[PDB]
């Protein structure tokens, strides 16, 4: 049920979501160990993700938890890395998808620097990198993230030592 | 999945120590999230 729709280069809504990946983009204190060493990306293709049942059943949700919170979804939109994005574009965000040992407890991870989830595309802390150079920093595969519409709500605050 | 705070929906990380490090969030319903962009790209080699 899912329908994947090419924006073109020259429409605001690409340059926009690009403009959002590229300045968002920071030195991570690893070293580029496991998302590799750059400051930018090169952009090569941005698709609308369209699926009808997935659209209702988070409307839904963002409507209760709305409700709940002062009639304040909390809505952002930010990035998410990871090897089952084909699956999360079909099927949806579920359990399957959740970091079992992230550092706030079993859920779904979700960065505002896109170089955050950059590190999670080959795999936890980059696995063994692109699966044809076995290369975490490789500059020749190309990759994918997701920039996804996120309900926060009233979210507890966590100040970690990051 | 486990479950969010009591009376909380999500969790937002807040990085103390690195001050340009921006937030990391947490959600423990995938109906809480939608993947809206498909993003193709590669990291580019610094000049
Ligand atoms: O975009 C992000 N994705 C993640 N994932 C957690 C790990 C996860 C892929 C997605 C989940 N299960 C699993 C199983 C096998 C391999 C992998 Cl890689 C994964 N974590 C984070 C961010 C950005 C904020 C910091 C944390
Ligand atoms: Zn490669």
């Amino acid at each position: 049920g899912t329908i994947l729709i090419d924006l073109s280069p020259d429409d605001k809504e690409f340059q926009s979501v690009e403009e959002e990946m590229q300045s968002t983009v920071r030195e991570h204190r690893d070293g580029g160990h496991a998302g590799g060493i750059f400051n930018r990306y090169n952009i090569l293709k941005i698709q609308k993700v369209c699926n009808k049942k997935l659209w209702e059943r988070y409307t839904h949700r963002r409507k209760e938890v709305s409700e709940e919170n002062h009639n304040h979804a909390n809505e952002r939109m930010l990035f998410h890395g990871s090897p089952f994005v084909n699956a999360i574009i079909h099927k949806g965000f579920d359990e399957r998808h959740a970091y079992i040992g992230g550092m706030f407890g079993a859920g779904i991870y979700f960065a505002e620097n896109s170089s955050k989830s950059n590190q999670y595309v080959y795999g936890i802390g980059g696995g063994t990198g692109c699966p044809v150079h076995k290369d975490r920093s490789c500059y020749i595969c190309h990759r994918q993230l997701l920039f996804c519409r996120v309900t926060l709500g009233k979210s507890f605050l966590q100040f970690s030592a990051m | 999945m486990a479950h969010s705070p009591p009376g909380h929906h999500s969790v937002t990380g807040r990085p103390s120590v690195n001050g340009l490090a921006l937030a990391e969030y947490v959600i423990y319903r995938g109906e809480q999230a939608y993947p809206e962009y498909l993003i193709t790209y590669q990291i580019m080699r610094p000049e």
